[PDB]
Formats: structure tokens, sequence, C-alpha cells
RNA sequence: GAUGUUAGGAGGGCAAAUCCGCCGAAUUUAAGCAUAUAAUUAAGCGGAAGAAAAGAAAAUAACUAUGAUUCCUUUAGUAACGGCGAGUGAACAAGGACCAGCUCAAACGGUUAAUCCUUCGUUUGGUGCAAACCUUUCGACGGAAUUGUCGUU
RNA sequence: UUUUAAUUUAUUCAUUGGAAUUUUUCAUGUCGAGUCGUGUUCUUUGAGAUUGGAGCACUAAUACGUGUGAUACAUUUCACA
RNA sequence: GAAAAGUGUUUAAAGGGGUCCCCGUCUCAAAAGGGAAACAGGUUGAUAUUCCUGUGCCAAUAGUAUUAUGAGUU
RNA sequence: UUGAAAAAAGGAGGGAACGGCUUUGUGCUUUGCUACUCUUAAUACUUGUAUG
RNA sequence: UUAUCCAUUUAUAGGGAUGAAUU
């Protein structure tokens, strides 16, 4: 909740960093995003 | 001359004198913990025979160890499988105590020495007590001098457990050779590999 | 852009103020990236790279010069020594484990493996 | 008087080329040879039995024995820090009396 | 007490640790931070997140003009740490922000 | 004998196909099942190496005798074991691969431990651009060691 | 580049030390004990009045000894270790 | 105990307090038990007993030397 | 059924120890003079940068 | 009784005749 542990924290920061698309421009040279509400972290 | 009859000596065993010694080493040595470093080989004659030198990287250590069968290993005296397996408490060991006994110092009380051998020294219906003679190999005196230097190779770590030590080859039964062992020799495992093994031939 | 045949010959002090140098030049671009600019975005890659230049002379200046002042002496640093898989660390030297016991030896030098051309 | 050589005496006479006897092994080698006249035994070593043979020995061999109280001092009276045993087996005209 | 005849391991590199220059990495532009160097004199900075509250002092004494009453940080979930800086009323966050840039 | 963040070192964990120790089942087979069988297997625990283990006879033969170990071809599905049921089951010899022997202890040397190691050194060399290595013999100052080091067999 | 064969050049002078055989004397030495072994238990083996191992009890002999020679024993050869 | 593990003063030479004596397993286990100290108003698109203004509170605060503040002693 | 513990704090009992400066002899003793022992707060200066 | 075993404590004086208690 409301109260984490630093390491927890830092753990949520890297999964919500992971969550993002494709940068568009690589295009031009995902399926491993996940919905917070669907599957969870399993922390 | 002089090792010669302390050995005779030793010999004896039961005889008064002999056996005054024993009583009272025994004694002492039910008191000390259970795996201890001694100064000097108690048996100095002994150790010679076996491995033993003055040579400053050589420690004795004495090594007590419960006499006796080991039950067999289950919760409960209970044994789920057929009859023939059921029994415990007459189960004896395919190790020797001595094994046991260099088996316990050698491992984690002196994983950085390498076990040489190891002799009887004195015992009771508790307890039978070993000397363990042990050489730490990277002591320069024992790296250096050509003979005995071989321990301080890394196919020699924890000789012991393996069943490499004098004990060990006892009851792997390397000690008889003849037709008396012929299933056991290069290894008793892999003797029956051996035997096992179906070789086909490509061609056939 | 500063390569590093040229750093070589400068003493450490001046390498040191040139890193400074450079830092804050990386800082700057940094600042500058963090606020609405792309001007000079690009140019931060070859500011690190020479930054890296630097350390790198730098560091095996500073190495060389300790490796001066161990120089010998049986016991060293053990980043100084030999640094080798831990097996042969603890390997008996060659020299070691050919050393023979005197009789082996006197044998060997008396009756060695001779060369006999059978006909 | 009959103490043995130190290093820089042996050292000493290596380079310009009567005494006792130690190391009980030499000593009942001695003994049973007939070549020693007395052994002087120290009180304690850690195991008895290394030397509760010796004075039996010497009994046997009719050679005169006696057990003296101090290792450590035993072996002061030659170069070590303790020694089990010390033997004289010959000793100057002028001392044999003693 | 030790004496060794050598010490055992010498790290003769340059340090690792952080210097003013890796320890705080960048001002935050964003209407909140420009807000607050508006109106109550305070600097907001990204910085590394090892940075201490006095640390950051540190830098910020280094790096800029710049004297701090007090430093509030934050640990932001991009994991970075986010400095609130609150200047001496000597200074003019405005005036300060203008020479950084 | 404790004690030391004393000086110097070592062990610990990972990995495992082969390998070495223990520990150790049962399904299964027997048309049931209980000894047997599965199997000295699986799992468990520990330990090594480029291989490991074994190895220089307290060996086999009964010959005109062989001669460490290992491995292959065989002996042999034989001798033997076995509710003599199911099933299990070697060894010697023979033919090869490969071939290597040895040192402690004990005996001997006291007109002297000749041994051994730590630290500090000293000065010829060799390859290297350096880094390092490689060897060379010479002392000291320590200790260790006569409860036994070294040489001799 | 790696090494390891063949081939090429050794010749003078120093002496400490060791080795092998060979004579001839004299020495008949030493040879691993709670170990082997037996009993008994359990295990393992093709090993069968127990193949190896182990626990326990008892516990040896000195080379003319002790250990193997696949049936328990005695009395004794012989061979091999 | 073959180890893996199983037990935790059972036969220990088991770090603190004073000026040698006197104490004495270690460590983790409470975001509802024990416990140093905070309140109000304001402010943001999103934080606030955490920022702002104001007003306090708690715990530190090494030595040496001055200052002052008061006590006590002559 | 009688209803946690400890850190931490406090109080009491007890009476260890006892001014400062200057001079002499081997921390201790002797000789001579009167601002002293506390106490908060500020200030200054060296000591790693002495407030969260 | 010395092995062994059990207990007890800070291993605290060798055997007999509703205050304080420490340097
Ligand atoms: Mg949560
Ligand atoms: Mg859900
Ligand atoms: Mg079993
Ligand atoms: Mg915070
Ligand atoms: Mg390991
Ligand atoms: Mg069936
Ligand atoms: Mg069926
Ligand atoms: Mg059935
Ligand atoms: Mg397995
Ligand atoms: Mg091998
Ligand atoms: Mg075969
Ligand atoms: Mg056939
Ligand atoms: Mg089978
Ligand atoms: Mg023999
Ligand atoms: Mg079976
Ligand atoms: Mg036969
Ligand atoms: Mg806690
Ligand atoms: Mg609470
Ligand atoms: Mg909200």
């Amino acid at each position: 909740g409301s109260i984490k542990r630093f390491r927890l924290k830092q753990r949520l920061g890297k999964c919500r960093r992971q969550n993002r698309p494709v940068p568009h421009w690589y295009r031009l040279k995902n399926t491993k995003r996940r919905h917070w509400r669907r599957t969870k972290l399993g922390l | 001359g002089a090792y010669k009859y302390i050995q005779e000596i030793w010999k004896k065993k039961q005889s008064d004198a002999m056996h005054f010694l024993l009583r009272v080493r025994t004694w002492e040595y039910r008191q000390l913990p259970v795996v201890h470093r001694v100064s000097k080989p108690s048996r100095p004659d002994k150790a010679r025979r076996l491995g033993y030198k003055a040579i400053q990287g050589f420690v004795i250590y004495r090594v007590r160890v419960r006499r006796g069968d080991r039950k067999k290993r289950v919760k409960k005296g209970i044994v789920h499988g057929k009859p023939k397996h059921q029994g415990v408490h007459k189960q004896k060991s395919t190790r020797n105590l001595k094994s046991v006994a260099e088996g316990k110092v050698g491992k984690s009380i002196c994983g950085n020495l390498r076990v040489l051998n190891s002799y009887w020294v004195g015992q009771d219906a508790v307890y039978k007590y070993y000397e363990v003679i042990l050489v730490d190999p990277n002591h320069n005196a024992v790296r250096n001098n050509p003979k005995i230097n071989w321990i301080c190779n890394p196919v020699h770590k924890h000789r012991e457990l393996r069943g490499l030590t004098s004990a060990g080859k006892k009851y792997r039964g390397l000690r008889v050779k003849g037709h008396l062992s012929a299933k056991s020799r290069p290894s008793i495992r892999a003797n029956w590999k051996r035997r096992q093994l179906i070789k086909l031939r490509k061609c056939r | 852009n500063v390569k590093a045949y040229e750093l070589r010959t400068l003493k450490k002090k001046e390498l040191l103020d040139k890193l400074d140098e450079l830092k804050k030049e990386l800082s700057g671009l940094r600042i500058s990236k963090a606020l609405g600019n792309s001007a000079k975005n690009s140019k931060i890659h070859g500011v690190r790279k020479n930054v890296a230049r630097v350390l790198t002379v730098y560091n095996q200046k500073r190495k060389m010069e300790l490796r001066q002042l161990y120089k010998n002496k049986k016991f060293k640093p053990y980043n100084l020594r030999k640094k080798l898989t831990k097996n042969k660390r603890l390997q008996l030297s060659p020299k070691q484990k050919a050393a023979m016991t005197l009789r082996q030896k006197k044998k060997v030098q008396n009756f060695p493996q001779r060369k006999y051309l059978v006909v | 008087a009959y103490k043995p050589e130190s290093k820089t005496d042996k050292k000493q006479r290596l380079l310009n080329k009567l005494f006792l006897k130690y190391g009980i092994n030499h000593i009942t080698k001695l003994v049973e040879n007939k070549k020693a006249n007395l052994v002087v035994i120290a009180n304690d070593v850690s195991p008895i039995e290394l030397v509760l043979f010796l004075p039996a020995l010497c009994r046997l061999k009719e050679v005169p024995y006696c057990i003296v109280k101090d290792k450590a001092t035993l072996g002061k009276l030659v170069h070590k820090k303790t020694a089990t045993a010390v033997c004289l087996e010959s000793v100057k005209k002028e001392d044999q009396e003693k | 007490a030790r004496n060794p005849k050598c010490p055992r391991i010498v790290k003769s590199c340059h340090s690792k640790t952080l210097d003013k220059y890796g320890l705080i990495k960048y001002p935050l532009t964003s209407e909140k931070a420009m807000k607050k160097i508006e109106e109550i004199n305070t600097l907001v900075f990204m910085c590394d997140k090892r940075a201490n509250k006095k640390n950051i002092k540190k830098s910020v004494k280094n790096l800029f003009g710049i004297e701090c009453d007090k430093v509030n940080v934050l640990n932001t979930l991009n994991g970075d740490k986010k400095a609130y800086v609150r200047l001496s009323g000597e200074h003019d966050a405005l005036e300060v922000a203008n020479k950084i840039g």
C-alpha cells in the first residue's frame, strides 16, 4: 500500500519503465506489456 | 630401537602397565572436546609408521566417535517398505568408525588440511578415540619436500571423504587383493557399471 | 575530442584538471537537455567518451606508479599480484613439481633414458 | 662440562676443517650396544610410553640409569628446548672417578 | 592492532564514489518547479538515488553560488532523487536560475 | 592450553556428463506374495579431476608355469546363487591396447642434524617495448627439529 | 607462430662428490596390532558350514613367522605371496 | 549426525560498567504493545501535521579561552 | 481466570573524591598567596567540514 | 572412592558449641 520498502518501490518503478511502448523512431530502422489491472507483478 | 620397544609395549595393551595408561588416557579424552588438536602424537612410533613426520605443516587431531550401530534414519521407528528392508537397529554402516573419525575432522573443522592417516589411541564402550594425522599443503616446508609433496596436489582434497585414506581403502575392500576381492577394484560401483555395460559394435 | 596519445605525456595534475573541465561541460550539456533543448544534445556522447579516455589514461598511469613502488619485495598487494585462476595459483610451481628426492635424482643422472637405434 | 657444541661452534669447526649424546632413539641403540656408561632420564614425558621401557632395558644391559626431575633442564643441558634422556658413554680421565 | 607488511588491496584508480558532477544531475523544469523558483526561491534538482541531504547541499555549494537553508528530498518512481532546495534569504533563486540557464 | 582485526596463508559457494564416497527406496518381475527381483539402481548427502578411480602382489596357477593397475576381445550366460521358482551371475587362463616404476616406516650413519622452513637480503644471468617472468649461490637474523630432519637400502 | 626430432663443434684445464657391476671379508638384520583373526550380529556378494564390508566381544604370531590355494574340521606336507 | 540437518548452557577460557574489581549469550520478531518532540492557517492540475507564513517543541551541542547569567563558599 | 516484558527515565540509600595559582624534591610531599567550585546562554579559536 | 551418573549455584566461609547492615 502507501508504505513500501525502498527496494519494492524501486522494483515498481522498474516495472513502470518497462511498461512503456516501443519508441516509434526505432520502428524505422511490444509483447511484454502488462496492464496493472489484468496481470499482477506478483511481488 | 626405541620405537621397536614402544611397538612391543603397545602390542600388549591388556597388560597391567599398558592397561593403566589406556585407562588414564581414555578418561582424559572423554573430557576434551570431540575433535581437538594435540601438540605431539600420543603414539609417536605409530604416527611415524603411518605418514607422520616432524615437518612444520604436519598436525595431529584427536577425534572421538560414538561406538555402535546407527539406527536407520526414519521418522519414528517405522519403515514403509517390504519386510526385507524393514528392520532398523541392527544396521551396520559400510564405513569404519576410524573412517568416520577422520571424516569429521577433515571435512568442516580442517577443510584447509589434507587427511593423511589415522591410528587408534584408545577406547571406552561409548567412544573410540583416534588420532588423525593431517598436513597443511600450503606450508612451504611441505610444498618443497619431494617425498610428501604429493599431498599438496589438488587430487587429494578430502581424501577422507572419498574413502582414499587407509580406512577408506579397507571398507572399499581394496585391502584384500585377489579372488576374494575381484568384484571391487577400479571401484565397486565402477566394476558394476562395467559388468552391466552392453557393448554393441557399429558393424555387429 | 582528445585521443590518448596526446594525454600519455601530460602530468597527473593536468589530467585531473582536464577531467574536471570535461565533467563540467558534461553537466552543462545535461542541464541543457533537461531544459527544453535539442541543439547540442548529441554533443554529450563525445564528451562522455573523452572523459572515459582521460580516466583510462590516468588510471593506467596510477597503476604504473603503483607497480614501480611495489617492485619485487616478496609480497605485494593482491591487485598487483598475478591475477590468475585460483587453482593455478594454488598449484605447485613446475620447479617444485620437478624437485626430486636425492637418490632418485642420482639414479636419473646415472641411468638416463638412452637413445639406442636398433639394427 | 660435557655439553655438545652449539651451532656457532660447529660452524667454526667446519670453517677450520667427548660429549653428551641425546635423543631416545640414539640412546637406546647405544645401550643395546653396551656403549653407554650413564643415562639420565627425564621425570615426565607426555607419552610416558616413549621412555617407560628404558630403565628396564638399562637394568638388563647392566648400564647405570637415573631419573632426573626436569625435561626442560635436560634440554638446557644440551642446546634444545626440552630433551627426554641424555647419555655419557665416555669421559675425560681427569673426571672418570667422579 | 594491525601492522600489515603491505596492504591487501590498493585501488590506485580515481575514486568511483560520486562527485558533485554525478551526484547532482540536472535542474527540473516542469510547471511545478518553475512555480517554486518564482514564488518561494526553491530550486528543484534531480539527483542520484544515493545522494544524502548533506551531500546534496555540498554539491549545490560547489556547483553554484548557492547557499541552501533547507533541503527536502524524495525518491521518484523513475529511480531518481528529486531535491527541493530552499535558498537562504540573501539569494534570489530566479537570478541563480538565470545564471545556471 | 587459551588469547590476538598480531605477520603470512588456507577452507567455505557455483558447476557435474564422465568420476569417488556414503545413504538408500519403491513401483516393477515372480501371472497372487512374503525371500528373491527391481538394485548394491532413482532420489538424498558429501568430494575430486581433465579425466577420476585402480595400481607395483599377504596375486594367479598346479603349468614346460605366469607376474602392478586399467580397458577392449573372450572366458560365459559358464562355475555358482535362487520360495534351485522368477531370475541373478563372476574369476583365472588366452588374444590385444598400454606398458613404469617407486618411498616412507623399520635396519645402518653421533669425531656432533648433515636437515627443514619465515623474514631481511646480496649479484651473475636469460627473454620482453614495457608489465612480469626466468633461473643463479650466497650469507645473515630468527625459529622448527633428539617425542627424530636428512643421507644410506 | 607453437615444439621436437635429426643434423653442426667442441677443445683444453680443476676437484670435490656420487654411481653401477666386480673381487674379498662379516651381517643374518628388518619387514606396518585393538591390527589380522575367530565368534556373533547385520549387510553385500555368484561365494555355496558366509565373498567383501561393518558393529560388538575376544584378541594373535614374528619370517622355521601369517596369509591365500572357493566345503566345516583336525594332523602334516607342498606351492604362491 | 556419513553429512544434510536436529537441539540452544547440557562439562565455554562467550561483550559492557567503574578505578584490577563488578556485571554479562548474540541477533531478529510489533508501521495496532512500549516510545524524545507540532500545532494552526494558507497553498497545488496532482503533495501536505511533509511545502508557505506564523507560532512552538525535542534531542544533541568536543576541548581550551574569554564573556556575561545567577547560586554557593571567605 | 488475579489480567506481559524490556529499552528508557527517575527517585532514594550510601558517603568515594575534593578549592586555584606560584616555588622546591622524588602522579606524591613540603612551603607562600586569595578570587574560587558550579551553572545555563553567547562568543572565539585549533581539532576531518561540530544541527537534525 | 577415582570411572560413570544426577543435582545445585555467582560453582562463594574445611569440621563442632514489614529499619539498617557495603568502600
Ligand atoms: Mg504492501
Ligand atoms: Mg484482480
Ligand atoms: Mg543400509
Ligand atoms: Mg522524506
Ligand atoms: Mg565445496
Ligand atoms: Mg507381482
Ligand atoms: Mg500381474
Ligand atoms: Mg499385488
Ligand atoms: Mg543419485
Ligand atoms: Mg589417481
Ligand atoms: Mg572382462
Ligand atoms: Mg559359449
Ligand atoms: Mg544383483
Ligand atoms: Mg609385512
Ligand atoms: Mg542381494
Ligand atoms: Mg586357485
Ligand atoms: Mg528489533
Ligand atoms: Mg506502537
Ligand atoms: Mg489527493
